[PDB]
């Protein structure tokens, strides 16, 4: 299981600390977007 | 010698059969370096996605994920120049080909 | 793997070529025998005659 | 399928830049003719 | 494996010098062609 | 699960453009006897004539 296990990461695109940095990306885009739509309405 | 003018229909059908064979021949050589051109297109797609994921690092001044992006992305680009130039390559010999076909 | 992949990309390719090639040597054969045979020797046959 | 398609732009007569040249001035033409219709009506 | 491995380095295009050279200087590249970006949206 | 549903998405899609080229590599059969052999074989035959 643990050389079936570290087949499948290999092949597949592999955790990288990028897609942190993409996940607070997108999750700060839609914190950044939240707060966009909020004043829309305010306006 | 068989009836020398039987010979010339008989040749000159003969010939045809080969005229086809560097016709699919061109044909086949343009499968490859549009084939390529796709995966050139992956390849500076996947080149295009990590500049976003260096223009998204240009955003909010994540530089060095614009570094690590676009210096992985060196790698990628030098893979899509690698695939261009293998594709430039291919231009010439398929318009060539195809001029001496058409000549010929 | 990335070399291998390339080798066989080149392969393909390098298959194509002579391909074309295979049938680039071929047309030699016409011309002797459409032009030497038929048009310089049983041409100048009948020609002469 | 991509040897496929590249068979048919052989014989058949292939794209060129003349022919959007051709459609610009075939596009043109009718814009010509049209804005000429306009006015003879006018008239 | 020891002759096994030093095999291949010989037929191979062998580490270098120059070869670091070529790699600050290929991320060097890039590093001013980031910079280089920069700028080019900020103006 | 998200992902298989994908690939069995796509496949339907992919096996409907191959219906196009099924369809699509056949025409090239009619040019080549309506044109070839019937407007430039027998047509010539008879035009010859």
């Amino acid at each position: 299981i643990l050389e079936l296990e570290a087949e499948r990461e290999l092949l597949n695109p592999p955790p990288s600390p990028l897609d942190k940095k993409f996940e607070q990306w997108e999750e700060q885009q839609a914190v950044e977007a939240t707060l966009a739509a909020m004043k829309a309405r305010r306006s | 010698q068989e009836a020398p003018e039987d010979l010339l229909e008989r040749l000159l059908g003969e010939m045809e059969l080969e005229l086809i064979e560097l016709r699919r021949a061109l044909a086949q050589t343009i499968a490859t370096f549009k084939s390529t051109e796709r995966q050139r297109d992956a390849q500076q797609l996947i080149a295009q996605r990590w500049y976003e994921k260096a223009q998204a690092a240009l955003d909010r001044g994540n530089e060095q994920l614009a570094r690590e992006a676009l210096g992985q992305r060196q790698s990628y680009q030098s893979h899509t120049e690698a695939l261009g130039k293998s594709l430039g390559e291919q231009r010439a010999l398929v318009e060539q080909v195809r001029g001496q076909l058409q000549k010929l | 793997e990335r070399k291998y992949l390339e080798l066989k990309s080149q392969k393909n390719l390098y298959l194509a070529r002579l391909k074309s090639a295979i049938a680039a040597q071929k047309i030699e054969e016409i011309a002797g025998n459409l032009d030497n045979a038929s048009a310089s020797s049983l041409f100048e046959r009948i020609e002469t005659k």
